């Protein structure tokens, strides 16, 4: 789907979940 | 220990 | 999930529970990839050495769940299966090579705050993100430790491991259709999938377009969260040609 991977309760409303930052910090 | 699901889904 | 934590509400809206009709029990995890297709592990449905061969009418999929055992009235949606598709070269005789299966739903599921599909990776996203040291995320209702069971969905973030380290941790022949993930003994942090997490998703959030992609499927491990052992995952991109062919043909 063109809307795949965008969560209604997070990305869609620009809220971060409690540990996704850990993922981003590893991509380095 | 699962709660029973509605019968609709088992018919 | 061992050494994980409670998921947040709506944190993994692609999470699917494979549920046996009789007796009523969890069978496996799975994931929602469109309004009518669900992805899981082949071994959740077929393993002849143990006389396991589920047909469509044996199973249900429960979508939008958080609580493991509760019927989440007005939140979860339960779907019946139209058809099961196992990878034709799923190697149940040796090492679960190509441990993947698709399930077509009898009817599309309505998306909601709690129900939403995950993306599947393109070649570029796979090559960019499926790198040693990069962390993905595993979710499931499986065991909390080597066996006990969670009240709600569990989540843990784990690093992808270098392929030679994966191979040197096991006697099993590791193929290009597998990757492994988890912390090394000297890294201090812990965490793993376990029994009951089988078939669930290993996802990564793209830093380029901020979308979640399913890179792996929980496939197997030797014990759970054992030092010097790692969880093994089906390499979703490597089998995406089979995925596309199934959904296009059917
Ligand atoms: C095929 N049937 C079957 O039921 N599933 C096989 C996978 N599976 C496990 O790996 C479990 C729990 C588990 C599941 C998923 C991830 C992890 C992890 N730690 N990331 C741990 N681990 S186990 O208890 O050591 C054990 C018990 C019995 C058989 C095997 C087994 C392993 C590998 C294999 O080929 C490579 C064949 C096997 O038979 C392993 C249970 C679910
Ligand atoms: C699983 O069971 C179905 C139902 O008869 C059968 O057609 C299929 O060949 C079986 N698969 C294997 C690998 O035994
Ligand atoms: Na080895
Ligand atoms: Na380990």
């Amino acid at each position: 789907e063109a809307d795949c991977g965008l969560r209604p309760l997070f990305e869609k409303k620009s809220l971060e979940d409690k540990t996704e930052r850990e993922l981003l910090e590893s991509y380095i | 220990d699962f709660e029973e699901i509605p019968e609709e889904y088992l018919q | 999930i061992v050494e994980g934590s409670d998921a947040e509400i709506g944190m993994s809206p692609w999470q699917v529970m494979l549920f046996r009709k009789s007796p009523q029990e969890l069978l496996c995890g799975a994931s929602l990839i469109s309004d009518r297709w669900v992805l899981t592990a082949a071994h959740c449905l077929l393993y002849p050495p143990w006389d396991k061969n589920f047909t469509e009418n044996d199973l249900l999929v429960r979508i939008g769940k958080h609580s493991r055992t509760r019927y989440e009235r007005n939140i979860e949606k339960i779907s019946m299966l139209e058809k099961i598709y196992i990878h034709p070269r799923y190697n149940w005789r040796e090492n679960l090579d190509r441990d993947i299966a698709l399930m077509k739903l009898k009817k599309p599921v309505a998306f909601s705050d709690y129900i939403h599909p995950v993306c599947l990776p393109d070649r570029e996203t796979a090559a960019s993100l499926l790198q040693a040291g990069y962390k993905g995320r595993v979710t499931g209702w499986g065991n909390l430790k080597e066996t006990g069971q969670p009240s709600v969905l569990q989540v843990v973030n784990l690093p992808i491991v270098e392929r030679p380290v994966c191979k040197d941790s096991t006697r099993i022949r590791i193929t290009d259709n597998m990757f492994c993930a988890g912390y090394k003994p000297d890294e201090g942090k812990r965490g793993d999938a376990c029994e009951g997490d089988s078939g669930g998703p290993f996802v990564m959030k793209s830093p380029f377009n901020n979308r979640w992609y399913q890179m792996g499927i929980v496939s197997w491990g030797e014990g759970c969260d054992r030092d010097g052992k790692y969880g093994f995952y089906t390499h979703v991109f490597r089998l995406k040609k089979w995925i596309q062919k199934v959904i296009d043909q059917f």
